[PDB]
């Protein structure tokens, strides 16, 4: 199971509430020679921070193509990006989305 | 003479893509496209670029945008000692902006002050109008959106 190289592409991010943001991505398994994917890592940080160590991480199963980030702060902008992974390692990051809770 | 904009106000108070403001969308500029060459990176030390992308995309903009942004950098520093202009988005290839966003052709910036003081943003927006941006929009409590006409 070669480590993934190419990451997912986040198609959209949209607030669902004052504490939750939905993201949906596309990941084409052929992009990494159909290496098995254990899951995705979804990273989010308040947009007011430019410290790349300040991202929090959610772990999602490898079959999902969307996720709802929760426990966020109201009326707050987040930077959101993601990787895919397997036992070999992690991909490069996706595009970086900016999205505010309600 | 400087009157802050209110939250959600835009100036001039007409649609962004009208003639009197920033004018029409001319098409997305992608990194590999022939049109990518008309963007150049702004490396002004007076400006902080968020660059959460870690690509330098935020620095890329048209000449008209760079000129207006550099003027605004000055007026921010003059207004508030020790505060600088910060750009969260310049040219964009991530794709989270409106359809046909001027960000996609390097004609728009989203900005804050360096101290992220939300109550500076109305005045920051007025400074951007005075700096000559063709449309300025207090779009979010979190940032101001400013754009320019095509070259
Ligand atoms: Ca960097
Ligand atoms: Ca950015
Ligand atoms: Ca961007
Ligand atoms: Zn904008």
């Amino acid at each position: 199971g070669s480590t993934p190289i190419t990451g997912p592409h986040i198609a959209y991010t949209e607030a669902v509430s004052d504490t939750q943001i939905m993201l949906k991505w596309t990941y084409i398994p052929s992009s990494n020679n159909n290496t098995p994917i254990q899951g995705f890592y979804i990273y989010y940080r308040p947009t007011d921070s430019d410290n790349d160590s300040d991202y929090k991480r959610d772990v999602v199963e490898g079959s999902k193509q969307w996720h709802m980030i929760g426990h966020l702060q109201p009326e707050t902008s987040y930077d959101i990006k993601m990787q895919c992974f397997n036992e070999g390692g992690e991909s490069e990051f996706s595009n970086v989305m900016i999205c505010e809770t309600k | 003479k400087l009157v802050p904009l209110a939250y959600k106000q835009f100036s001039p108070n007409v649609p962004e893509k009208t003639l009197g403001a920033s004018g029409r969308y001319e098409g997305k500029i992608a990194r590999s496209s022939e049109r990518f060459k008309e963007l150049t990176p702004n490396y002004n030390p007076d400006i902080i670029f968020k660059d959460e992308e870690n690509t330098g995309a935020d620095r890329l903009m048209t000449q008209r945008c760079k000129d207006r942004l550099n003027s605004l950098a000055i007026s921010v520093m003059n207004q508030w000692p020790g505060v600088k202009l910060r750009v969260t988005e310049g040219w964009d290839e991530d794709g989270h902006h409106s359809e046909e966003s001027l960000h996609y052709e390097g004609r728009a910036v989203d900005i804050t002050t360096s101290d992220r003081d939300r109550n500076k943003y109305g005045l920051l927006a007025r400074l951007a109008v005075e700096a000559g941006f063709d449309w300025v929009y207090y779009e979010s409590k979190a940032h101001v959106h400013c754009s320019v006409k095509s070259e």
